[PDB]
């Protein structure tokens, strides 16, 4: 029962060398053929997905809300007395930001000028490739204002004003929908452009709305929110290079040594949010300048 | 104490126990003994408490493996938790499940065999039994715990024996040795020595036994355990209770899984440490591993399917005393049956009769289904008629339910068994003899060897009949005329050698015959003469003979036909009685134990006439062995006996050479099972691998030993059980492969997780959906399966060789089928996943940021950005469909479990409670995929309708692979696909 490894009858583990052969080749035939047969179905299933448009869209929409510096649990917290307090937070930042700079968006068939104001979506055709890659609307460093890291290369984080790049998550044909007569919320708020999906940033508690200093909104206008001609996306097929609009939003005076709760919220008809899902549309972002 | 008390004088009796056989114990002489000695009890076998039980049924193989499960779950949960970052609560919920599994399962089985243990106190009945002493120089009614050794007791008839007696005094008396000592018939008792044997001598009278008639008195020799019965209690109390096949077999799975389990998850173990996880994060992985491999819904699909198999057989008035016991009779080789009470009706029975120059068979079934005799001559009026009023028995109280050969009487077995037999023929005895009132009685002696009787005529002769019947030798000098057919003829030269070429015919039998006579007395005496039986105020002479009856005890109606289905199923039929070898040789060759034509040794040495040495080993295919032979047999020589000899015939046995026997045939690789009914069965009944005991015939003790009852004292019930346990074998092994199936469509989602770094495609809660829900059902209906073929037509399994589980179900579970259905889910996720953006070749590696919390713009094939709970609310519909797709490969898998050999178009689709299971099956699965709040109690999602749809090619696949497997094993029988797969 317990020994079986080697017999008088050749028997290894109890069968012999034919009987090892025979058995070890039906199961490898077998798994090649069951190998063969997932294959198949694979690729008769991908033949009905399309290279343009995912087959459903429920579940990425609507689109979250993001922030940079990709952060680790919703936390800045730096010393402006310590350049290396922050210094990961401005690498994050100049990372991200390497493609926006002039230098990366001077192809002419790739890029194109889309106006200096918030302006209505763009159709660029159909989700195919009737007409080849579609144009990118350029974006300029220069909206980002303070934020921007042209003149200040630490955007903020050794004054003591720490800069955040708001974004909204892409999605393919996704047209955000601004709300509709200045019927959503109320604040000092220049929500009356048609063509800006407005974002506001404010303090999450009662007790953070009065230790939030003044918020500076940097972008594409006086509208602090994301203007419609960079929609609808395309895809990374149709429109690589794509730049996805910025809003760069600067705390100048934030109290000092309190760890402060901030929520950032965009606003649209289209545009939802979710007890599940804490970055759907809004996002929390936790800030600590330390004397 | 029978050591020496038999062969000892009036005198050394007398001084040996300090008492004189006249007066008896001194009133306080009896109280020191009692107080110095003990009670005369026998003590009763170890009685266990119910949480005993309770906890016996929690632990066990099966139940082992869960806790180990349990434990290790446990164990991995703690580690999580003390050393990672917000850890899930997968491992809590599987040790917590897995522990409420396993209590569940034991109180259920705890329930069934509580059940059954209520039943049989039921059954047990207490009435306080006194004895008669002569104490203090008068009677008393004395307690039989009282009993002290050496008192003096006085048996009647109808009294239980109160202790081991020494006779000194008796006038005719016969006591009922049937359960100790194997003897049907009642036996005389006289004071004085005649065997050496103390079971055999005829001044001995033995605890647990009845006094039949007549008187008698003796000196208690034997108190409490030190009685006969007492030994026999103890024998059986110091015997291990041993295991049964089933639980072996169980055993055996376990070692496999458990080998399987710990190759794969030190594997996989070997292989997250190479592909660079951290020992904690390995040591994590191989104890899900190992716990994924283990069924936990398996331990109740088994104890559900013995619980049906054990309702069903309760059905046909069977009790089972525990679940394991269901299936022992299927794997059994051997039976050892007793004779007396058990394969015998233990009661004397007429069986044969001579009248009219003829000799006539009568029924001797208990419920006469059996075949009649001539019932035409006016001679067989008058010998029923002379059988029924020359009688002095009747019929006790209220048997009108019970049939008539199972009804209570008043009187001698012999009288007993003419009753019953001219109820059950002729007419009615009690209108007979309302017809035929009595006047003089005249009862039966042994001196004059005849009961002579008269009645008042039925023909309205006013007149009266004398009636006579007794020893044929005896009434034969007394009639001079005989009845040939109704026609009073005279005494021929014929009519005096006929009569004893019958005579020495029904007698040659074992039966014990008798004779009737009548006279039809003259009319001179009128109705209201004088009969005195004092003198010879009637006549005495020249009577008229009618015939002769004769009687014996006969086989049960089933046994026959039941002892031939088991010699056809493989199985060795052994007696093993302590009864005389003629009775026992007859009974064996009456039931089909000894087949016909088979002879003996020592009768082909009688036919060809040549010494016992001379004689071949191959025309003696039937042996008859005497029990003193057997205290000269080694274990070589009975091993001898066994084997070389396919009918085997134990005669004159004890209950330690019962047992020995059962342990020879044990010993030799037999699964036994033993049938008996009286004490001397006990500890072979403990013994045997399945003890079954005779409800009605049996005693408390064989009772307690058994495993199995039969309750209506049915032995065509013993051929159910076989065809059941060999049903409810092949129906396991069935439900086996089927619940092993869905085992790794579990665990690879988990090995393609840590391997290849894709989104987790199954979860913790959909596998415990699939285990103890949507797979319960159709596991438990593969019990209701039909045999493929005749099972009763194939031999017994062989247990060394003939598993439950072996290596071919694994292959077939494991490496055949259960891999085709991990693909179809595989097949759905990507699918999903595709749908929803993110291609196949895109998922690979994605783990460490597809699990990042705070990464919230994770990128698809197409472009779009992710936020974390997007991406784990489409992980949970993939999972939540790969469940479903388990699901549905289920029914195909169920489908191809139904049958072993045959195709599904020849065993057809009659097991509704399987399809009931595929409908249940399939509406829990839609039920937790569409029900609102399921996505927050559970992590369920609805599906689509055509993510239903992508699992129909691969149930079609598994249908026809195991259809043409199917079809190959048949058309290719011992070949290599049957020597493989056929499990
Ligand atoms: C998780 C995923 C799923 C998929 C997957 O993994 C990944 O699933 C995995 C699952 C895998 C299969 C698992 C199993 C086997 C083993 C071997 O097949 C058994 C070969 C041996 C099995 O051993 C027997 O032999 C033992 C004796 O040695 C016997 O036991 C006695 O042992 C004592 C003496 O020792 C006695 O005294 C005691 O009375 C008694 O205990 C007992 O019969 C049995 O143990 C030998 O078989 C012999 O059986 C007969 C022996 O005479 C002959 O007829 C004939 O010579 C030969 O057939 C061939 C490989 C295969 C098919 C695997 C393929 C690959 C997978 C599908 C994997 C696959 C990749
Ligand atoms: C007669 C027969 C007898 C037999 C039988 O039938 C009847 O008897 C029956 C008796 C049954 C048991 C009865 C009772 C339970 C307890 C139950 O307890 C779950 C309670 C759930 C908690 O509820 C909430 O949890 C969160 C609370 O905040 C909510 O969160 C959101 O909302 C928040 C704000 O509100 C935001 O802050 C959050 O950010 C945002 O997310 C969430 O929406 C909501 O659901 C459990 O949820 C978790 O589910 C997974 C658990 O592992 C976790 O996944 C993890 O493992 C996966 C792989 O497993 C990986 O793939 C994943 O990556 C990895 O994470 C998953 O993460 C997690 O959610 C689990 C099932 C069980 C054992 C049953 C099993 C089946 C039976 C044995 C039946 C059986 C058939
Ligand atoms: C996809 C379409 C629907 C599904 C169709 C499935 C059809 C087959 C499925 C099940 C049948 C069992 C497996 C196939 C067996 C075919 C070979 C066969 O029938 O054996 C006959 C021969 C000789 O006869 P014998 O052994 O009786 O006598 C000689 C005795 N002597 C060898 C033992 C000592 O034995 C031998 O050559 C044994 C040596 C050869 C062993 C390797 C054979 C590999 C062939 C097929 C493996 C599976 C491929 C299909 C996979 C489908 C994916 C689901
Ligand atoms: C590498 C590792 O991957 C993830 O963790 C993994 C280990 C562990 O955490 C669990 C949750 O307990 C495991 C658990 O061990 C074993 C299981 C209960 C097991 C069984 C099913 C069954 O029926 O019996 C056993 C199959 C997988 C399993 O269902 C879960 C699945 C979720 C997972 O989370 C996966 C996390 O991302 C983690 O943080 C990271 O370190
Ligand atoms: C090949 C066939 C037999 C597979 C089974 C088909 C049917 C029974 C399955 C497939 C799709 C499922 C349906 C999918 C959609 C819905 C809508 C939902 O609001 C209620 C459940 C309901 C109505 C389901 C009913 C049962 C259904 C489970
Ligand atoms: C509008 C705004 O907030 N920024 C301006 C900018 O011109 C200047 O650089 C800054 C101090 O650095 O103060 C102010
Ligand atoms: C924006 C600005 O310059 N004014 C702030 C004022 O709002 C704040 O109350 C004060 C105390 O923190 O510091 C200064
Ligand atoms: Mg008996
Ligand atoms: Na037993």
């Amino acid at each position: 029962k317990k020994f079986i490894w080697n017999s008088e009858k050749k028997e290894f583990l109890g069968r012999t060398g034919g009987s090892w052969f025979k058995i070890l080749l039906f199961y490898v035939i077998f798994y090649g053929c069951l190998a063969g047969i997932f294959i198949g179905t694979i690729q008769v299933m991908l033949l009905t997905i399309s290279e343009f448009k995912p087959t459903y869209q429920d579940r990425v929409a609507p689109p979250g809300l993001t922030q940079i510096p990709q952060i680790q649990k919703t936390e800045i917290s730096f010393r402006p007395n310590d350049p290396k307090s922050y210094e990961a937070y401005v690498l994050n930042i100049v990372r991200f930001l390497e493609k926006y700079k002039d230098s990366a968006q001077r192809d002419d068939m790739i890029f194109e000028d889309c106006g200096d104001v918030p302006s209505e979506p763009k159709e660029r055709g159909d989700f195919n490739h009737e007409r080849g890659e579609r144009k990118v609307c350029r974006f300029k460093l220069e909206w980002l204002g303070n934020c921007s890291g042209l003149n200040d290369e630490t955007y903020g984080y050794k004054e003591g004003k720490p800069c955040i790049i708001i974004k909204l998550n892409r999605v393919l044909g996704f047209k955000p929908k601004p709300p509709k007569n200045e019927s959503l919320e109320t604040y000092p708020v220049m929500k009356y452009n048609p063509n800006v999906l407005p974002v506001q940033c404010t303090g999450k508690r009662d007790e953070d709305k009065d230790k939030v200093g003044n918020v500076e909104y940097f972008g594409l206008g006086n509208s602090p929110g994301f203007p419609l001609q960079y929609y609808p996306y395309y895809g990374k097929l149709l429109q690589p290079k794509y730049l996805q609009p910025l809003l760069a939003v600067q705390f100048t005076n934030l109290t000092m040594d309190t760890e402060i709760r901030i929520e950032c919220k965009a606003y649209g008809e289209n545009i939802g949010y979710s007890e599940k899902d804490r970055f759907q549309g809004r996002f929390d972002v936790k800030i600590e300048v330390k004397s | 104490v029978v050591m020496d008390d038999h062969k000892l004088t009036l005198e050394e009796l007398s001084t040996k126990y300090s008492v004189d056989l006249t007066k008896g114990h001194s009133h306080q002489r009896a109280k020191e003994i009692l107080t110095r000695g003990g009670p005369n009890t026998v003590t009763p076998p170890p009685t266990t408490p119910e949480w005993v039980k309770f906890c016996k049924q929690l632990f066990g193989g099966f139940s082992l493996l869960l806790w180990t499960g349990a434990i290790l779950c446990f164990v991995a949960y703690s580690i999580q938790i003390y050393f990672n970052e917000e850890p899930t609560k997968d491992n809590l919920y599987l040790s917590i499940v897995l522990s409420v599994v396993v209590i569940v399962t034991g109180c259920f089985s705890y329930y069934q065999e509580a059940k059954s243990s209520k039943i049989m106190e039921s059954f047990k009945n207490m009435v306080p039994q006194q004895a008669l002493v002569i104490r203090g120089g008068e009677k008393m009614q004395i307690n039989v715990q009282e009993v002290v050794l050496g008192d003096l007791v006085e048996i009647k008839g109808g009294d239980r024996v109160p202790a081991d007696l020494r006779l000194i005094s008796a006038q005719g008396c016969k006591v009922d040795n049937s359960s100790l000592t194997g003897e049907s018939e009642p036996q005389s008792r006289s004071p004085d020595f005649t065997h050496e044997n103390p079971l055999e001598t005829r001044n001995i009278c033995f605890f647990s036994t009845n006094c039949v008639e007549g008187t008698a008195r003796g000196i208690v020799i034997a108190t409490g355990d030190s009685t006969v019965m007492g030994r026999i209690a103890s024998l059986t109390s110091g015997l291990a209770v041993g295991q049964t096949p089933i639980a072996a077999e169980i055993e055996h799975f376990i070692h496999l899984i458990t080998v399987v389990a710990v190759f794969l998850g030190v594997t996989f173990f070997a292989l997250s440490l190479l592909l660079g996880y951290g020992w904690l994060e390995a040591i994590i992985f191989l104890i899900g591993i190992i716990v994924a491999n283990v069924p936990e819904g398996l331990l109740a699909t088994v104890t559900v399917c013995l619980t049906l198999t054990a309702k069903r057989m309760a059905r046909k008035n069977c009790l089972v005393k525990n679940l394991e016991a269901v299936e022992t009779l299927g794997s059994t080789s051997t039976i050892c049956s007793d004779k007396t009470g058990t394969l015998t009706q233990n009661r004397m029975t007429v069986a044969h009769m001579w009248f009219d120059m003829t000799v006539y068979e009568a029924d001797t079934t208990e419920e006469q289904t059996g075949k009649t005799f001539t019932k035409s001559s006016d001679t067989w009026f008058m010998l029923a008629r002379i059988a029924g009023l020359c009688n002095r028995a009747d019929f006790k109280a209220n048997q009108e339910i019970l049939p008539i050969a199972k009804r209570a009487t008043t009187g001698d077995a012999s009288e007993s068994a003419l009753l019953k037999f001219i109820e059950q023929s002729y007419s009615s005895v009690a209108e007979m003899r309302e017809k035929n009132p009595k006047v003089a009685e005249i009862p039966f002696n042994s001196t004059n060897k005849y009961q002579m009787s008269i009645h008042l005529r039925e023909d309205s002769s006013q007149t009266h009949v004398l009636m006579m019947k007794g020893a044929p030798e005896r009434i034969l000098e007394f009639c001079s005329t005989f009845l040939l057919n109704g026609q009073e003829y005279s005494m021929n030269d014929e009519m005096k050698e006929a009569f004893q070429n019958a005579y020495l015919e029904l007698g040659g039998l074992g039966e014990r015959v008798l004779g009737f006579c009548f006279l039809n007395l003259p009319s001179s005496f009128s109705k209201g003469f004088p009969f005195n039986t004092d003198e010879i105020n009637f006549p005495m002479d020249n009577l008229c003979f009618v015939g002769l009856i004769s009687m014996i005890d006969p086989p049960r109606a089933a046994v026959p036909d039941a002892v031939s289905k088991c010699r056809s199923a493989g199985i060795k039929v052994i007696m093993v009685t302590g009864d005389h070898p003629i009775t026992a040789k007859a009974i064996a060759k009456g039931v089909g134990i000894i087949s016909e034509g088979t002879e003996t040794a020592e009768e082909v040495a009688a036919r060809l006439k040549i010494p016992i040495s001379k004689v071949d080993a191959s025309a003696a295919k039937a042996i008859v062995v005497h029990g003193a032979e057997l205290k000269d047999i080694q274990s070589k020589q009975l091993d001898q006996i066994l084997q070389n000899h396919p009918e085997i015939v134990f005669a004159r046995t004890s209950p330690q050479q019962k047992l020995i026997i059962v342990e020879g045939c044990q010993r030799l690789g037999a699964v036994v099972a033993v049938t008996g009914d009286g004490v001397n069965d006990s500890p072979a009944l403990k013994k045997a691998d399945i003890g079954i005991a005779m409800g009605i015939s049996g005693s408390d003790v064989s009772k307690q030993a058994a495993d199995m009852i039969l309750l209506d004292d049915n032995f065509a019930s013993i051929v159910t059980g076989v065809e059941e346990g060999r049903l409810i074998f092949d129906n396991l092994k069935k439900s086996i492969m089927y619940t092993l199936t869905s085992n790794i469509p579990e665990i690879t989602p988990f090995l393609m997780f840590i391997i290849l770094g894709i989104p987790l495609p199954l979860g913790t809660i959909t596998i415990l959906c699939i285990d103890l829900g949507t797979d319960m059902v159709p596991a438990i209906s593969l019990a209701y399966e039909s045999a493929e073929s005749d099972i009763m037509k194939r031999l017994p399994r062989n247990p060394k060789t003939d598993n439950l589980v072996n290596h071919r179900l694994i292959g077939m579970a494991y490496g055949q089928i259960g891999m085709i259905q991990a693909l179809a889910g595989f097949f759905t996720y990507f699918v999903i996943l595709a749908e929803n953006g993110f291609r196949p070749v895109d998922l690979l590696g994605i783990r460490l940021h597809w699990e990042d919390k705070y990464l919230n713009d994770l990128e698809d094939s197409y472009g779009q950005q992710w936020t974390y709970e997007q991406r784990k609310v489409v992980e949970f519909t993939c999972q939540t469909a790969f469940f479903v797709t388990i699901v549905v490969v289920q029914w195909a898998d169920l489908i191809i479990s139904k049958t072993r050999r045959n195709s599904l178009f020849q065993q057809g689709m009659r097991n509704k409670v399987l399809i009931f299971g595929i409908l249940e099956e399939t509406l829990l699965a839609a039920f937790l995929s569409y029900t609102p709040g399921m996505d927050v109690a559970l992590r369920m999602y609805p599906l689509k309708i055509t993510w239903w749809l992508c699992a129909i090619p691969y149930s079609i696949l598994i249908f026809v692979y195991d259809e043409i497997r199917k079809l190959l094993i048949r058309q290719h029988p011992d070949g290599w696909v049957e020597r493989e797969t056929y499990y």
